[PDB]
């Protein structure tokens, strides 16, 4: 009989039962899509993103359908922050239905391909054997690729008869989609500029109709054919494999660096943003330029954004969050409600001490106040019977600057201590965390579970591209008769 | 030919008889005359530090690499 | 004929070594990486990207010399001889860790010539290559570690080096900021490793007393070198002896032999698994419910807590000098200590 | 199909191949049918690119 | 089998499954191909780890904005 | 301490989906010989 | 087989010639490392 | 536990004994895997005859 | 509702063991 | 115009091209010696 | 219609139904202490 992994080496010799397979698989994904993005709409709250964005809600396919240009709902709330649109048919609940829809027609037109699985066309008609002819199939199939791909460039991604595509600004304060004209200069391959990306369909899109062109003219050469087993259909496999291993690698790569198709208003920060001290350098520099053009801490602080602080918190790193822990981020620490303010903290004398910030290989770190000429002043001692600095030996007070808390000052040592043990997480935030009931316990964001998923799957198959080019090269050794001859008819032999 | 007699041939004797000690003393005098320290790098036994300060070098820049290390060097750190 | 046929079978004449296509690939590139290994451990210095020495003309012994990586700085360069760092100079390349990834790359294509290698020897002498298949084993482990892992850290500097005590470093250094013994992916590559192991003992013994031949002289005069064996012994007498020793045995020699070999390759194949996930720091470090009753209750204590403090002591006294870059300066005061709790 | 591996039962199919042929020169039916077809090819891709650089 | 209206219409694009031009064919222009596209993925890599560098390129989220 | 629902269905289809599949085979199998 | 013509440049003479000259070049250099005085 | 706290007295990884078993268990995989993978390609097929409770007379 | 599941699991795989030992297939 | 990156990369370019095609051209020639 | 003639027989015997269930068993226990976290 047939092992219980050997079940699917009937359509090996059947077209139609594969392209019924085929089919079949077609239609649970655009199922899984639609029924995803319904679910996760039921779940979904945008009446603040300012401070508490959709991928801190842990929204998986909703920052991709908000990249190509949905970004209203039939309830009529939007998430640019407006409120009162219509976005009309096309909403995020719209695609979901079509989703639905389409998987129903799969499904019926796959048992139709499975009923009449034996026509004329599949058969050779020199033999009645199953044919197929991969190289015109390649052909074929290769100028829709690039019909598709030049379409996609030249009307949407433009904006010529399509909505365009999210574009931002470096900190992420403002972003919203719209019409991008290329870029063809060397300025094009930097994958921080949108332009590039549309070029490249623009060309990719004409290079892929030439070259489909090309392979519907051409049969392949003698030597080649017979060298790499051309007409096996597992031969199609494992180099669709090997393409597909490589395809998941660059995608984990560019979502964990960061691209301009991956922004920061659709997946959050990344950790390579935290660890240059990216946002705490653009902060530090407005407050400087404030102060320089003539301000009081209290006016200086008070004009940094709500938006700026909160990109400033470990506790958005993707490179904190566990393994097995569970639910969006807000359950890491609960749901932020306001921004406390900058602290600053300086010891009895009276200098400015800096909270040294923990970093992300860290899961715990000693809470330290260095000078700003390196030599440590201050800490929150381990030691319960011993010290040469405490919160009060050096009288250790804080002070907050905008925020909510503006003006005001802490002189005794506890709530100092536990204003320090937020601050080596950079900025301070008011947090509620009753809604959820949350462990008080990290977990990352979808960037991080894109990447650790495609990384996973891309390793798995590229054992699955050499298991099958086994297969191919060997077809000869795993059976025992070479299809160089055609079934064995009379037996002649030789005796003595 | 095989290795099995290869080294009893009158070959292997009159050549390597005399190659062999040349770079050998050539491997030898590559460290005993100190070129080894300039080629690759290496500190003298005394050169770890300057007398300038105590600190060790660490180079925290990649394309200014080059002569933040030369500066390392030319205080003998 | 033309030039290519004649090319192609010069190539693959019986001879000592066997060069062919694969060859171009495996031979200098292993050379090169071998090679640079020695070259390194010999001469090279880390005085400049960790603050270390390394290498024999700085004095260190067999066990704690190396070939060590990158500084922080210098991000996930490729360190070219020609790129913008060194720009043609050897002894800033030697200097600034350039030759780690010279020996890291030029490896990494070594092992793509290995099994080439072995599929086409083993499509000359026409049997299925399961052994290319089984060495695919260490590649996964290869390039998820030394290539992959340092590639979701923020540099190269988080790789391990090409030495003995560099990578008795990386097992301490794993145990203290991942608690990598706790990761249910390196406990299935624990349990492959050592079941291979297992089947090898139990296999050599068992044969090696089921032999035929034990009376009269030999009644087997081949091997026949490639069967390995399997005609020296009796099944029957094993398989008899372990159905009441253990109370099952395999009656199937093809199965067997399929078992040993599926089971550190699933292994290695599965710790691979793990230790890409955490190269994006996602850890299961801590059971959640153990920790709330812990924290609600004092004097609740397990060998799982104990653990935890004692991770905190290796990342807490280790860091300042595995990490010189960071310039930690932790106070006597702030590290910890038993005689403090 | 391919059946293989039968000494235990254990089925094991394989593709097959057709037969491999050689090309044979061209007929003048042939030939304009590709030119009709790579004319097709290159007035549609003239095109493209004037949509290219008219999008800017 | 059955005659189908769209069986005999693709028909012609199947009806080839097995022929091989003679020879080499068109291998070289494969392999300039496939040695401008390795030149290629490398410029393209080393423009993104900064190891090649052009002016008017800053591979930085800068410039988005 | 905490009692995931969500652990009590997780390891509930883990052990029984895969072992539904398990047993049906085998019963569909012995069918076969005779 | 394999009978023996086989002059001066053959394959096994580049394969013992390129693991020949470095590794007693080096162990002509972990030698004088040994009489460092540090 | 045990393994952790033994490290941190003893320090065991610079002792060669542990060394010899570490070596002895990397290659008892390698050379498990090996010998499977050697002799399942060489195998084409076995048979011995077999009756009612017992094994053949030939194990070809 | 845990350590149930703990020992349930258990519980399976020694009559795992019994069935695989005292009625395994006939050697045919 | 040229920046000093863009000419090590041609230099490393040419350098590697130089190198394999000398080792494709040395097993070509010893092939077709002893062919 | 008319019968497919690729229709094969699957089959399954005891002995590997006894190491599925094993690895489903253990694998279940390894992992339910991380689903229950
Ligand atoms: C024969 C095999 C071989 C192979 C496969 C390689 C491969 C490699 N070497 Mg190399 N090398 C070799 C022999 C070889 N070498 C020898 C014998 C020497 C001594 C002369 C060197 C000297 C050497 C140095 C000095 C360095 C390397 C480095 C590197 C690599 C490091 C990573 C990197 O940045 O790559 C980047 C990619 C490349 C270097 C590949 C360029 C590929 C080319 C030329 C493709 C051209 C195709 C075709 C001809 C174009 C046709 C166009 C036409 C139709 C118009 C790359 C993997 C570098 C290294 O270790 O950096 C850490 C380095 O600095 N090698
Ligand atoms: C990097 C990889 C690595 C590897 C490969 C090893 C490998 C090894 N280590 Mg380890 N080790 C490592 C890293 C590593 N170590 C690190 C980093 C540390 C530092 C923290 C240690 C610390 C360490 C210690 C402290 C010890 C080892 C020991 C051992 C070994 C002992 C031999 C053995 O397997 O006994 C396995 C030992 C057994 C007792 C198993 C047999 C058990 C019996 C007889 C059970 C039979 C009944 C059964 C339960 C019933 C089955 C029923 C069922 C079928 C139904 C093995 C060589 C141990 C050793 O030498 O032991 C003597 C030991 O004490 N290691
Ligand atoms: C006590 C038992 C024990 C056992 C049995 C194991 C077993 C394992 N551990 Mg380990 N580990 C243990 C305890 C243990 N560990 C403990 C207590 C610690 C402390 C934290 C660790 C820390 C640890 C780490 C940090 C890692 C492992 C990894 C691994 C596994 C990966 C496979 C492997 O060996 O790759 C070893 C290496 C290879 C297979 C690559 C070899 C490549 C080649 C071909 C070298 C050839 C060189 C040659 C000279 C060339 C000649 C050329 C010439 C012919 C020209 C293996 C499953 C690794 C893992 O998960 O990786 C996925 C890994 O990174 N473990
Ligand atoms: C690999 C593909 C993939 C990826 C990357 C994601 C990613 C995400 N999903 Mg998921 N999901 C997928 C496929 C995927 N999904 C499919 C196919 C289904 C079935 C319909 C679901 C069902 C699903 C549910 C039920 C939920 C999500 C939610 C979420 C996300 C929100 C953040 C959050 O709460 O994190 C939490 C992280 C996760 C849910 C993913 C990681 C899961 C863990 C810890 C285990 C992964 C291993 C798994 C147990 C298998 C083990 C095998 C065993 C042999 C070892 C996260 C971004 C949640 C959401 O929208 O919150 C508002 C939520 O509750 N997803
Ligand atoms: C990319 C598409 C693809 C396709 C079309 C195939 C198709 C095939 N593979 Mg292959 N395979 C793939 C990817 C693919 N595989 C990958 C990535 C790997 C590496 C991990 C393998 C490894 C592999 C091996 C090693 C073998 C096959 C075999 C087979 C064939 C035998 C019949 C069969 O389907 O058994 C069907 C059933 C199974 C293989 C078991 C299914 C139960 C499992 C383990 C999964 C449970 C559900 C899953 C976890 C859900 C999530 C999926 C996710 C993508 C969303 C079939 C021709 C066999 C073969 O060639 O036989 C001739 C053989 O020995 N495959
Ligand atoms: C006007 C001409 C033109 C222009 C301006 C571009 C511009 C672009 N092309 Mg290109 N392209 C063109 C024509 C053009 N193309 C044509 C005609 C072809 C042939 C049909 C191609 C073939 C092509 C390919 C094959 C690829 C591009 C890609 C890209 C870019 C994608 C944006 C991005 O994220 O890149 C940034 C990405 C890179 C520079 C990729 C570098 C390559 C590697 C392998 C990176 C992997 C990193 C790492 C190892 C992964 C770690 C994972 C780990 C953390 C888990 C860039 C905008 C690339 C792409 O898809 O990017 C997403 C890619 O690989 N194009
Ligand atoms: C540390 C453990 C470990 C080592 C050292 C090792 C070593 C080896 N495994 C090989 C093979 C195998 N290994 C296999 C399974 C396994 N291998 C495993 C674990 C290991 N395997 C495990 C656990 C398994 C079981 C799944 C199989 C199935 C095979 C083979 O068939 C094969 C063989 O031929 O065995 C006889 C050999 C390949 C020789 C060759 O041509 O390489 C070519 C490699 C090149 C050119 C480059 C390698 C990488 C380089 C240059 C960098 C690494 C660092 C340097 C060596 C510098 C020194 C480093 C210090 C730490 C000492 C080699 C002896
Ligand atoms: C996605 C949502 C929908 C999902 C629905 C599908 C669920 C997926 C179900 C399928 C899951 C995969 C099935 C895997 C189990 C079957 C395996 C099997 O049949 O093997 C048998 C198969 C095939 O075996 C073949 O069987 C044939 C007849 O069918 C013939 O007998 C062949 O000769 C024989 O080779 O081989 C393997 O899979 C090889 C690997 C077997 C792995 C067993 C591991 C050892 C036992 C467990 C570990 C014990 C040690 C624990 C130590 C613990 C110490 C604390
Ligand atoms: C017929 C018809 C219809 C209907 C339809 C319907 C109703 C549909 C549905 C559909 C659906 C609603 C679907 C669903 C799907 C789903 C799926 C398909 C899923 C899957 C899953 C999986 C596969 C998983 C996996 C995993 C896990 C479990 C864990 C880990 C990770 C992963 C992800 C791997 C209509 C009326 C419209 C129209 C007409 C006709
Ligand atoms: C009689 C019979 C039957 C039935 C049949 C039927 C009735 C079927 C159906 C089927 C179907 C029902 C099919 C369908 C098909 C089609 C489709 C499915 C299409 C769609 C389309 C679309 C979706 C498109 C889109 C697009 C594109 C592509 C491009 C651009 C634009 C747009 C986007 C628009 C059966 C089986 C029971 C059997 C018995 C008998
Ligand atoms: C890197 C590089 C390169 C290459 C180089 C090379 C490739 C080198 C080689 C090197 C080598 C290749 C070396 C070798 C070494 C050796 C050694 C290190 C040895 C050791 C010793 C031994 C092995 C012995 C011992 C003993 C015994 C065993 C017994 C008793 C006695 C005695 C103790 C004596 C080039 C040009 C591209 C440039 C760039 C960079
Ligand atoms: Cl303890
Ligand atoms: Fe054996």
């Amino acid at each position: 009989g047939l092992p219980w992994y050997r079940v699917h080496t009937v359509l090996i010799n059947d077209p139609g039962r594969l392209i019924a397979a085929h089919l079949m698989h077609t239609a649970l994904v655009a199922g899984w899509a639609g029924s995803m993005a319904l679910y996760e709409l039921a779940t979904f709250d945008p009446s603040d993103p300012v401070l508490n964005p959709m991928w801190r809600q842990g929204m998986f396919v909703l920052p991709f359908m908000a990249r190509l240009g949905v970004t209203g709902s039939w309830s009529g709330w939007s998430i640019t922050g407006e409120t009162g649109i219509d976005p009309g048919f096309w909403s995020f609940e719209g695609v979901a239905l079509a989703h639905i829809v389409l998987s129903g027609l799969l499904f019926l037109a796959a048992c139709w391909h499975w009923v009449y699985w034996d026509l004329e066309l599949f058969r050779d008609p020199r033999t009645g054997e199953p044919a197929l002819d991969l190289p015109k199939m390649f052909g074929i199939h290769l100028f829709l690729a690039g019909l598709l791909c030049f379409g996609f460039g030249a009307f949407h991604l433009t904006g010529l008869f399509g909505p365009g595509m999210w574009v931002s600004d470096p900190y992420g304060l403002t972003g919203s989609v719209q019409p991008v004209a290329p870029e063809w200069g060397p300025d094009g391959f930097n994958p921080y500029n949108p332009g590039g990306v549309v070029a490249h369909h623009i060309a990719a899109g004409i290079v892929g109709i030439i070259a489909g062109l090309f392979h519907i003219l051409v049969r392949p050469p003698q030597r080649l054919y017979k060298a790499l087993r051309m007409g096996n259909i597992e031969t199609v496999l494992s180099s669709s494999i090997a393409a597909v291993f490589f395809a998941a690698f660059v995608v984990a790569g560019t979502m964990w660096y960061g691209s301009a198709t991956t922004p920061i208003e659709l997946f959050g920060p990344t950790r390579y943003q935290w660890d240059s001290s990216y946002f705490q350098q653009e902060i530090n520099r407005r407050v400087q330029a404030s102060l320089a053009s003539g301000a009081t801490l209290e006016e200086a602080w008070s004009a940094i954004p709500e938006k700026l602080a909160f990109y400033d918190y470990i506790g958005n790193n993707p490179a904190k969050g566990g393994l097995f822990r569970t639910g969006p981020m807000n359950k890491g620490d609960g749901i932020a409600q306001a921004w406390k303010g900058h602290a600053v903290f300086r010891n009895k004398e009276g200098e400015e001490l800096f909270v040294r910030r923990m970093p992300a290989f860290f899961e715990s770190f000693p809470v330290i106040l260095t000078d700003k000429n390196g030599v440590v002043k201050a800490d929150i001692p381990f030691r319960r019977a011993e010290s040469k600095y405490s919160f009060e030996q050096q009288g250790v007070t804080v002070s907050f600057y905008g925020g909510e808390l503006n003006g005001q000052t802490f002189t005794d040592p506890p709530t100092v201590k536990s204003y320090a043990r937020k601050a080596i997480f950079g900025e301070i935030f008011e947090f509620d965390t009753e809604t959820l009931n949350s462990d008080g316990i990290f977990r990352t964001s979808p960037r991080g579970w894109f990447t650790f998923a495609h990384a996973v799957f891309a390793l798995l198959f590229f054992f699955g591209h050499i298991w099958h080019g086994a297969r191919t090269l060997f077809r000869d050794v795993f059976s025992g008769i070479d299809p160089e001859l055609s079934p064995e008819q009379v037996e002649w032999g030789f005796y003595q | 030919r095989p290795f099995s007699d290869i080294i009893t041939s009158v070959r292997y004797w009159v050549i390597h008889s005399i190659t062999i000690p040349a770079l050998f003393i050539a491997g030898w005098l590559f460290v005993s005359t100190g070129l080894a320290y300039d080629v690759f790098g290496t500190p003298r036994p005394d050169s770890y530090y300057a007398q300038e300060q105590r600190s060790i070098p660490l180079v925290t820049d990649r394309f200014e690499a080059k002569q933040q290390v030369e500066t390392f060097l030319e205080q003998l750190k | 004929r033309g030039w290519f046929d004649i090319l192609d079978d010069w190539l693959k004449r019986d001879r000592f070594v066997f060069v062919g296509w694969s060859g171009i690939l495996l031979f200098p590139c292993a050379y090169l990486a071998l090679g640079g290994w020695l070259t390194g451990t010999t001469f090279v210095t880390s005085w400049y990207t960790h603050g270390l020495a390394s290498s024999y003309l700085e004095g260190c012994n067999f066990l704690t010399v190396a070939v060590s990586t990158p500084a922080n700085s210098m991000g996930h360069s490729l360190l070219l001889l020609w790129g913008p760092e060194a720009q043609g100079d050897f002894t800033r390349w030697c200097q600034l860790g350039g030759l780690w990834t010279f020996i890291a790359l030029h490896g990494a294509f070594g092992l793509i010539g290995f099994m080439l290698r072995q599929f086409e020897i083993a499509r000359l002498v026409g049997v299925r290559p399961y052994n290319a298949i089984a060495f695919s084993a260490p590649i996964a482990v290869f390039v998820s570690v030394f290539l992959i892992y340092p590639l979701g850290q923020s540099s190269w500097f988080f790789a391990p080096s090409f030495g003995v005590a560099a990578i008795f470093r990386f097992l301490l250094f794993f145990q203290g900021f991942h608690n990598w013994t706790l990761n249910p992916f390196h406990m299935m590559g624990v349990a492959g490793v050592l079941g291979g192991a297992l089947l090898c003992a139990i296999h050599g013994a068992t044969v090696e007393n089921t032999l035929f031949q034990d009376g009269e002289g030999a009644s087997t005069f081949r091997a026949f070198n490639p069967t390995q064996a399997e005609e020296t012994y009796s099944m029957v007498t094993a398989n008899r002896f372990w159905s009441q020793i253990f109370g099952i045995a395999f009656s199937n020699k093809r199965w067997l032999h399929f078992f040993m070999l599926f089971v550190p390759v699933t292994g290695l194949w599965m710790s691979a698994i793990g230790v890409v996930g955490l190269a994006l720091n996602l850890r299961s470090y801590d059971f959640i419910s153990q920790e709330i009753r812990a924290a609600e209750d004092p004097e609740f204590e397990t060998f799982y807590t104990k653990n935890l403090l004692l991770n905190e002591g290796i990342r807490a006294w280790m860091a300042p000098q595995d990490q010189p870059h960071e310039n930690f300066v932790f106070p006597e005061e702030v590290l910890p200590r038993g005689n403090a709790l | 199909m391919r059946y293989t591996t039968d000494e235990g039962g254990r089925l094991n199919n394989f593709a097959i191949e057709p037969k491999v042929y050689q090309a044979q020169p061209w007929t003048p039916q042939q030939k304009v049918r590709a030119a009709l077809l790579v004319g097709g090819g290159l007035l549609l891709v003239a095109g493209l690119v004037a949509i290219a650089v008219g999008v800017s | 089998a059955r005659r189908t209206w769209l069986g005999d219409i693709l028909r012609p694009l199947n009806s080839e499954y097995g022929k091989v031009a003679p020879g080499w064919g068109t291998t070289p222009l494969m392999a300039v191909f496939m040695g401008l596209f390795l030149v290629f993925l490398l410029i393209i890599l080393e423009i993104y780890n900064s190891t090649l560098i052009l002016d008017g390129v800053n591979v930085s989220w800068k410039a988005l904005g | 301490m905490e009692v995931n629902q969500l652990g009590l269905i997780a390891t509930a289809l883990f052990v029984l989906v895969p072992s539904v599949f398990l047993i049906i085979l085998y019963v569909q199998t012995e069918s076969q010989q005779k | 087989q394999e009978p023996v013509s086989y002059p001066i440049f053959t394959v096994r003479w580049v394969a013992v010639h390129t693991l020949a000259v470095p590794t007693i070049f080096f162990l002509g250099a972990i030698a004088a490392m040994q009489f460092i005085q540090r | 536990n045990f393994m952790i706290v033994f490290q941190a007295e003893h320090n065991i990884l610079m002792h060669p004994f542990h060394q010899l078993g570490v070596a002895g268990v990397f290659g008892g995989a390698l050379f498990c895997a090996m010998h499977g993978s050697l002799v399942t390609s060489s195998l084409i097929r076995e048979t011995t005859e077999t009756e009612s409770a017992n094994y053949g007379y030939k194990f070809g | 509702m845990e350590t149930i599941t703990y020992v349930f699991i258990f519980a399976c795989i020694i009559a795992l063991f019994f069935f695989a030992i005292f009625f395994r297939e006939p050697p045919r | 115009t040229i920046t000093p990156s863009l000419k090590g990369f041609f230099i490393g370019l040419l350098s590697g091209a130089v190198v394999l095609g000398l080792t494709f051209a040395v097993l070509i020639a010893i092939s077709q010696i002893d062919k | 219609m008319e019968p497919n003639p690729n229709r094969q027989p699957v089959e399954l015997n005891r002995t590997s139904l006894y190491l599925g269930l094993l690895l489903i068993l253990v694998l279940a226990l390894l992992f339910s202490s991380y689903f229950f976290n």
